[PDB]
């Protein structure tokens, strides 16, 4: 998943 | 959640914490209780495993260095990602878990409300979101559940600042112009609530924005309204 989404490994 | 405050016992009841275990235990994402056996979340909380033995939703925490080794949890049944849902694109950002067992409810584990099919906001002047996330870039997860107080931004608005994206109709923003209040990394999947009449209700669904709390880079979010027909459909299907 890309920079903009929050997830701690995208 | 930059710019938050801790937030106290049942502000906040259908706030889960979407954890995994594999050799360490670690928070990952936020989601929101809609029913005795359903939690709301976003599709990129999955991204990385959806082999769902790992996973331990937390549900009735309010501060997660509380969490010790007999703390009950609830283990995912089925995980349901919105089949329109791709990665590189960030379209329909929700997903639906379905729990192992029911919960009952109480005061510190209930269920948040849900809009009907077509609403507009205009009414959600009180809108607040939650959660674990970082405080700052480059900062850590938090302890106690935050909360922040923001204001709902126009879609045309919200464009404005996103020219690379796709700011949708099924897509919410919310956020200040000089910045410094906003969801952050580990606040994926949690809600975004707001307060009308005294009941508090489901809006968004966190799910991106550039970097944390940035001027003028607001947070966007997964208008809930725009998939209740989604939402019914698999949850009537599936029970
Ligand atoms: N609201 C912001 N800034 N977000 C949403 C959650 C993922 C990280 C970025």
């Amino acid at each position: 998943c890309p920079k903009r989404f929050a997830a701690l490994f995208c | 959640i930059v710019g938050g405050t801790n937030s106290s016992w049942g502000e906040w009841p259908w706030q889960v914490s979407l954890q995994v275990k594999l050799t360490a235990q670690r928070h990952l994402c936020g989601g929101s209780l809609i029913g005795h056996q359903w939690v709301l979340t976003a599709a990129h909380c999955f991204d990385g495993l959806p082999l769902q033995d790992v996973w331990r939703i937390y549900s009735g925490i309010l501060n997660l260095s509380d969490i010790t080794k007999d703390t009950p949890f609830s283990q995912i049944k089925e995980i349901i990602i919105h089949q329109n849902y791709k990665v590189s694109e960030g379209n329909h950002d929700i997903a639906l878990i379905k729990l192992q067992a029911p919960l009952n409810y109480t005061e510190f584990q209930k269920p948040i409300s849900l809009p009907s099919k077509g609403d507009t906001s205009t009414i959600y002047t009180n809108c607040w979101v939650t959660g674990w996330g970082f405080s700052k870039e480059k900062g850590e997860i938090q302890n106690i559940l935050q909360k922040v107080n923001i204001p709902l931004v126009t879609n045309e608005e919200c464009q404005k600042r996103y020219q690379d994206y796709k700011i949708t109709q099924r897509m919410v923003c919310a956020g200040y112009k000089e910045g410094g209040k906003d969801a952050c990394k580990g606040d994926s999947g949690g809600p975004l609530v707001c307060k009308h009449n005294g009941m508090w209700r489901l809006v968004g669904i966190t799910s991106w924005g550039e970097g944390c709390a940035r001027r003028e880079q607001p947070g966007v979010y997964t208008k809930v309204a725009e998939y209740m027909d989604w939402i019914l459909e698999k949850t009537q299907s599936s029970d």
